[PDB]
């Protein structure tokens, strides 16, 4: 990915708000709840038969919170995406055969969630920065389709 | 296919854009421009600029279309056929941009709705902007 | 959103596959187990060998399903309401999966009906089985 | 794109009966029917009006036969797709960024062609293979997006 510097010291800065404990779990929840068929990947999750559920679920937050850590690792290596998500590439795409779309769908979710935290704050520019970064992660995810 | 409740989210949810309409249609457009250039080129003689007043003038169109699509939510072809024949048939806009601009709106009412935008609502949102956007981009006449 | 020619021209094309409406549904199935083999894994328990009685019974559930969609074409989410929720509430089945079947399902046309599957058919059924993987994939209840 | 002996067997007998004149612009003319968006791409080949007019056009049955030639010169180089496409990803994403999932498209249309022409020839594992074929097209067309 290609970020300019004022791209990444954007991008970076608006990161180190985000909660390590809560925004992951927020955004796979949504994933879980606007698009219903990605729950097929966690029947071991237990309780997702409403949002309440979904974004209640421990497991779901804890999961979660490993998403953003993986988000994270790929914000602090931009020029190696492909590298660090080489492993979660051949989890998501070769062992759970998860649709690629789906990453994109995910990605897209995050953005709607800091744009919901930070309201005013997730300019026009400072969300363009970030679509990079998404699209940048899930084609990392996707390698192993490429 | 929008749910009972689909429909009463959305028709709840939208309706406290009011008359912030050019606003967050605006603010939606321009999001896309500047996240996704390729959507520019639909625009060939626009002001895209930040701050447009071209742009906000096409953001209140789209909001208005939007108001359009709520108040015929159970019959929303016929309502939209006129959009339908300038999206589909005269412009020929790719159905990956509907994705893009729909995306755009959800970020914009997330930015400005918090309250609204609980995880249900996101849902019915999103789902109403796909039905939506498969109109506008299917030729029915 | 399908015109009133693309609804004239599915239920041509489907009224003159007929009685092999069970057979073709079979083809398609295998045909997407063995060109799409991530497909199969919504299907852990079933004989998916070539010639199995098991696809071949599906096969005809499926023809059948989209004969009843064909005579509802007005009225398909109605219509197909227990199969939405069996599919999208129950198996969660991703999306991409309808346009795997949908392609295979057009394929299968294409090598039996090569006369009847002119340009403007082959359209009208993309866009029908388009429309059914819509409700299909939509919970609406 | 990693084909058996059987499948590159079946692949080539299949291939060596297309009529190489008319089938590319038979899969072209099809794809701006079913998927009329992309006629936005042809503005200048002049007259799209009709599935008629669109599969008789001239232009439309010239610029397939390129295309045909592509997927030709693919199957002679499955190993290597991306390099062998390098020219035309740049062409088709960079300067007039088709999005990729209209690669999809063009390479499924072109499946329903063949089924078409072969009938009973063209049996499930011979679409298998061509389906592996037609992905690998598309990807490596789609490879300045990944
Ligand atoms: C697009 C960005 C994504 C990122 C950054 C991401 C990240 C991760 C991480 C870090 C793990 C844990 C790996 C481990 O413990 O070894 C994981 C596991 C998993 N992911 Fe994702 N993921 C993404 C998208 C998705 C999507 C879209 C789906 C399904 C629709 C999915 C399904 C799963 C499943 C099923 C697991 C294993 C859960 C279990 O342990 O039972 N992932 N992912
Ligand atoms: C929810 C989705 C959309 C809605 C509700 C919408 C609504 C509208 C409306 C109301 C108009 C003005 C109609 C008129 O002047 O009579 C318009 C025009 C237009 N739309 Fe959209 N639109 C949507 C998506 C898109 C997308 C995704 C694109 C391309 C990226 C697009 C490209 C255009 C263009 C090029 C015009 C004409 C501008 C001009 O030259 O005057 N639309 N749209
Ligand atoms: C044109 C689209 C489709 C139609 C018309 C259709 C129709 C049907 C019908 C009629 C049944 C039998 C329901 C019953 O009698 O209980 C069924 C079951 C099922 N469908 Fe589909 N279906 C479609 C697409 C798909 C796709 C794309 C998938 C996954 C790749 C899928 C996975 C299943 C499964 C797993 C079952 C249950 C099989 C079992 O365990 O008994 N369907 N479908
Ligand atoms: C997926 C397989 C595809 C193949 C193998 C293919 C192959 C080709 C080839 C060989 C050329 C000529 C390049 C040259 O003259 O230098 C070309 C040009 C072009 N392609 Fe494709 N293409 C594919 C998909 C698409 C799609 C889906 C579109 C969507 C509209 C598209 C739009 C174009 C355009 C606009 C041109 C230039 C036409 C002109 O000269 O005005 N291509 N393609």
């Amino acid at each position: 990915v290609h970020l300019t510097p004022e791209e990444k010291s954007a991008v970076t800065a608006l990161w180190g708000k985000v909660n390590v404990d809560e925004v992951g779990g927020e955004a796979l929840g949504r994933l879980l709840v606007v698009y219903p068929w990605t729950q097929r990947f966690f029947e071991s999750f237990g309780d997702l038969s409403t949002p309440d559920a979904v974004m209640g679920n421990p497991k779901v937050k804890a999961h979660g919170k490993k998403v953003l850590g993986a988000f994270s690792d790929g914000l602090a290596h931009l020029d190696n995406l492909k590298g660090t998500f080489a492993t979660l590439s051949e989890l998501h795409c070769d062992k759970l055969h998860v649709d690629p779309e789906n990453f994109r769908l995910l990605g897209n979710v995050l953005v709607c969630v800091l744009a919901h935290h930070f309201g005013k704050e997730f300019t026009p520019p400072v969300q363009a920065a970030y679509q990079k970064v998404v699209a940048g992660v899930a084609n990392a995810l996707a390698h192993k389709y490429h | 296919v929008l749910s009972p409740a689909d429909k009463t989210n959305v028709k709840a949810a939208w309706g406290k854009v009011g008359a912030h309409a050019g606003e967050y249609g605006a603010e939606a457009l321009e999001r896309m421009f500047l996240s996704f250039p390729t959507t520019k080129t639909y625009f060939p003689h626009f002001d895209l600029s930040h701050g447009s007043a071209q742009v906000k003038g096409h953001g209140k169109k789209v909001a208005d279309a939007l108001t359009n699509a709520v108040a015929h939510v159970d019959d929303m072809p016929n309502a939209l056929s006129a959009l339908s024949d300038l999206h589909a048939h005269k412009l020929r806009v790719d159905p990956v941009n509907f994705k893009l601009l729909s995306h755009c709106l959800l970020v914009t009412l997330a930015a400005h709705l918090p309250a609204e935008f609980t995880p249900a609502v996101h849902a019915s949102l999103d789902k109403f902007l796909a039905s939506v956007s498969t109109v506008l981009t299917s030729k029915y006449r």
